């Protein structure tokens, strides 16, 4: 029995979709409800939108953007061409807010239901949807990510917390370099780190949930995952304990490194994808490894999180939709009986409320 | 000028 | 190995 459910929601290439657009740069999937390809049939650049909830009829149009992002929840669509920004809601048929920046954006993605990440060589801004928002500028750019790909932009759920992540080659291998910043101290902090999430924890003990940021690094050190504290805790609150565990990498997959997270707040799981398909399993408490296996034989490039389960869902360049999640009725014995692991199967199954340690 | 266009 | 996926 597995402690996961592994399912596959649908292969993009059934759906005429080229392989060619199927990667990182073409392909968006900011939630669970859409999938957002660019593709150039003939000389004209089109879109298409599949809706997740009514995958066998996509929605194609024409564009002249470099890059197309659906809001997490609304039919509602950013565009850029260079640093022109277009913001469509597709149903009204109307453009709601345009911008020109006086940068290009490298990388962009919504942070929320209504605010825009946006990413320059420079800095990193937010974008409000509400009323005649303009960008605002969140903080300056590291020098530690000069030269890095951004690959990722995340933040709390308070917009306290901002994470940007770049990856680039040092030594023949991929580094992530990670800027973490506080938006109440005013003050970056450079980390070595190739994926992360933050969470909402709330301790036994506290009246108040802790907020937590997860990351995973393959470094010289080998893999690692650390999930901490960040910020002063509430009043009344008890810290966080620190922990820091081994993430493992096999001798055969000495290039691989973690791509994506995603944390279940419903169970408090961290979900970590490798960019070579294999998935990991962790407690977000404890950060005990629950589980690992490869999942996809193709890389995996863009993830989110798959709201039903609580787990995560995401892409490869075969353009598999695949999910991950918690299998509810089988996690608890899993820990039980093939872990061991009675301490962790006892408070998972209180703590999440889980069927299966009435015997252990 | 709109950079998405009608089907 | 690989998981398979329902």
């Amino acid at each position: 029995i597995l402690p996961i459910r592994f399912q596959e929601h649908l292969q993009l290439q059934n759906l005429g979709i080229n392989p060619a657009n199927i990667g990182f740069s073409t392909l968006t999937m900011e939630s669970d409800k859409f999938i957002c390809i660019r593709e150039k049939v003939g000389e004209q650049a089109q879109v298409v939108i599949i809706d997740m909830n009514d995958p066998s009829n996509p929605i194609r149009r024409p564009i002249s953007a470099d890059s197309a992002i659906m809001n997490p929840a609304s039919k509602v669509i950013a565009l850029k061409a260079g640093k022109t920004l277009q913001i469509f809601n597709i149903e009204m048929k109307s453009k709601m807010k345009a911008h020109t920046m006086t940068d290009d954006v490298t990388f962009w993605k919504w942070i929320s239901l209504n605010t825009v990440a946006l990413v320059t060589d420079n800095a990193v801004y937010h974008w409000s949807m509400e009323g005649e928002s303009q960008p605002v500028k969140m903080f300056d750019r590291h020098s530690s990510l000069a030269g890095c790909q951004i690959i990722n932009y995340r933040t709390d759920a308070k917009q306290k917390w901002l994470l940007l992540t770049g990856i680039s080659a040092q030594q023949n291998r991929v580094v992530g370099a990670m800027q973490l910043y506080s938006v109440d101290r005013k003050v970056s902090q450079p980390i070595e780190g190739h994926a992360a999430s933050f969470a909402q924890f709330k301790m036994e003990g506290n009246a108040e949930e802790s907020t937590l940021f997860c990351f995973a690094v393959r470094g010289q050190a080998g893999g690692k995952l650390h999930i901490i504290e960040v910020g002063t805790p509430p009043t009344g609150n008890q810290p966080f304990p620190k922990k820091a565990v081994d993430v493992f990498f096999p001798p055969e997959a000495q290039n691989d490194f973690p791509v994506a997270m995603q944390i279940s707040e419903k169970h408090d799981v961290v979900f970590l994808i490798t960019k070579y398909g294999y998935i990991h399993l962790y407690d977000l408490e404890t950060g005990t490894c629950i589980y690992m296996n490869r999942i996809s034989g193709e890389t995996i490039f863009v993830t989110a999180p798959h709201e039903a389960t609580a787990g995560i869902i995401g892409v490869n360049r075969k353009g598999q939709v695949l999910s991950v999640c918690v299998e509810e009725e089988n996690i608890i014995p899993y820990i039980t009986n093939v872990l061991q692991n009675p301490d962790l199967a006892l408070r998972m199954a209180v703590r999440n409320n889980l069927a299966g340690a009435e015997e252990l | 000028s709109d950079i998405l266009f009608p089907a």
